[PDB]
Order: structure tokens, then C-alpha cells, then sequence
């Protein structure tokens, strides 16, 4: 939610 | 676990994702290649020959290197999340303490991966083709000339242990799985992987260094100076960040935000 693009990278 | 399997799965994995090994960088390192040598890098003149000969952007070469830096830094959080991924259990944790474990892994990651490339005088760029002076980085105009020092202090002594690759593979694996960051909502699950981890990181170094018995020991202890790398780095990005009238790339900032 606040790490748009790690959680991009991660799924 | 089969903690050997482990070893080995880890290393395969580290190998896919990692296209600069420490096996790679210290065969060009100590010149045992393969040539010919990286172009080195040394002052202004020859950091331009080198863009050269060969490969917004400052004119001023401590923002050319501070944003070098940065791109370079953005790779290795992919490289590291795509390995993370590979973990046995990762991809099973809850989905913000995956994100919560690479936001305050990544540090300690990217700078125990960076003594790889790194000698007592200087440190391997844009992989491998170059080499760029310690002494020169030190030579950089305030408040960047203390940037990369703490890095290299803190190489030469991790370097001392002489690991490899695969002992290498399994500590970075123990560090993402730490227990211990701030916000984790499910500690046991990680604690659970990092205690199998760390079963088949002390098999690796017992039986891979038969001479240092206590190997093991000593690499856990590296953790203090490298959070300590870490905390010099966070306050240098704090003066950067009012001396530098200076743009952060938005995977980093996001890393940084609330650290
Ligand atoms: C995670 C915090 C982040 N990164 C680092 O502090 C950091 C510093 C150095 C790093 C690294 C990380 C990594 C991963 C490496 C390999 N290096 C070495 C390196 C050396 C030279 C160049 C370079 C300089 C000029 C022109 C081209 C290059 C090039 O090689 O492409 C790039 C990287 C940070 C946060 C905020 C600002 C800057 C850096």
C-alpha cells in the first residue's frame, strides 16, 4: 500500500 | 531441511540472480582472467575517457557518481527480491512482511554484496569493465567523499573471512529472513526459515573452512558494523538531502520513507 512498487516487484 | 540440498538450491538460485558473482569479480580483481584489464578510474578525466571508452545527468562528477550509485542500486533491489523469492517459505509470508523484510534487508544486502567487488583500493563499476580508486571517491567534494569510505572499511574486514559464493548465497538469505525488523506481523514463520537457514549457513562454513572453526560465529558478528554502515549512510542521505538543492530515484525513496 505504501510501497507501490516493491509490492509490484514481490507479485 | 536437507541442509546440504538447501545449500545447494540457495546457490543455484543466487547464481540466476545475481549476474556479478564474487567468483567473477575476484578472478578480474586480481587479474587471473580473461582480459584485458577494467579501464580504471581515477579523476575527472579519466571517469570521462572511460564514459567513452567505454560503455537527468550532473556535469559534476560526486552527483555522476552519487547517481551511478542510485541505478546500480535500483538493480540490485530486483536482483535481491527475485532471490528473496527463491527462498524456501518467502513467497508463503504474509504479503507486507515480504515487502517489510526486503525494505530493511536490502542495506545490508547491497553493501555485504558490494565487498565483493572490492579491494583495499578500489571497487569493480558497471560490471566489472571498469575499476574506480578508492581514493578517488574519498577525494569527492563534501559531503560525498565520506559516501563510499564506511563501504570500504567495512569490506576489507568482511573480505578477511574469505567466503564464497555459496557461503555468501546462504547469509543473504539469513538476513532477509530476520525476525527482528520493525512492523513484521507473523515473527515465528520467519524465525522458523531463518533457523534453517542458519543450520545450513553453519554446516556450509564448517565444512568449507575446516581451518576457521569458528567462522560461523565470526560472520554473525559482522551484523553491528554492517547496521552501523547503514545508519552512517542514512545520515549522509539527511545532509545530502539539505545541502542538495538533489532527485532520488522512487524505488529508493520508497525504501527510505518511514525507515
Ligand atoms: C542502498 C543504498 C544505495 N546504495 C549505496 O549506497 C551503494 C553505493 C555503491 C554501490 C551500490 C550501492 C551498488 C549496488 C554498487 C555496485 N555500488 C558501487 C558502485 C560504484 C560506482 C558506480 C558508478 C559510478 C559512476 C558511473 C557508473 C557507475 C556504474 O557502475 O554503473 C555504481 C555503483 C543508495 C541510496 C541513495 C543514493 C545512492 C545510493
Amino acid at each position: 500500500e505504501r510501497h507501490k512498487i516493491l509490492h509490484r516487484l514481490l507479485q | 531441511a536437507d541442509l546440504r540440498a538447501l545449500a545447494k538450491h540457495l546457490y543455484d538460485s543466487y547464481i540466476k540472480s545475481f549476474p556479478l558473482t564474487k567468483a567473477k569479480a575476484r578472478a578480474i580483481l586480481t587479474g587471473k582472467t580473461t582480459d584485458k584489464s577494467p579501464f580504471v578510474i581515477y579523476d575527472m578525466n579519466s571517469l570521462m575517457m572511460g564514459e567513452d571508452k567505454i560503455k537527468e545527468q550532473s556535469k559534476e562528477v560526486a552527483i555522476r557518481i552519487f547517481q551511478g550509485c542510485q541505478f546500480r542500486s535500483v538493480e540490485a533491489v530486483q536482483e535481491i527480491t527475485e532471490y528473496a523469492k527463491s527462498i524456501p517459505g518467502f513467497v508463503n509470508l504474509d504479503l507486507n512482511d515480504q515487502v517489510t523484510l526486503l525494505k530493511y534487508g536490502v542495506h545490508e544486502i547491497i553493501y555485504t554484496m558490494l565487498a565483493s567487488l572490492m579491494n583495499k583500493d578500489g571497487v569493480l563499476i558497471s560490471e566489472g569493465q571498469g575499476f574506480m580508486t578508492r581514493e578517488f571517491l574519498k577525494s569527492l567534494r563534501k559531503p560525498f567523499g565520506d559516501f563510499m569510505e564506511p563501504k570500504f572499511e567495512f569490506a576489507v574486514k568482511f573480505n578477511a573471512l574469505e567466503l564464497d559464493d555459496s557461503d555468501l548465497a546462504i547469509f543473504i538469505a539469513v538476513i532477509i529472513l530476520s525476525g527482528d525488523r520493525p512492523g513484521l506481523l507473523n515473527v515465528k514463520p520467519i524465525e522458523d526459515i531463518q533457523d534453517n537457514l542458519l543450520q545450513a549457513l553453519e554446516l556450509q562454513l564448517k565444512l568449507n573452512h575446516p581451518e576457521s572453526s569458528q567462522l560461523f560465529a565470526k560472520l554473525l558478528q559482522k551484523m553491528t558494523d554492517l547496521r552501523q554502515i547503514v545508519t552512517e549512510h542514512v545520515q549522509l542521505l539527511q545532509v545530502i538531502k539539505k545541502t542538495e538543492t538533489m532527485s532520488l530515484h522512487p524505488l529508493l525513496q520508497e525504501i527510505y520513507k518511514d525507515l
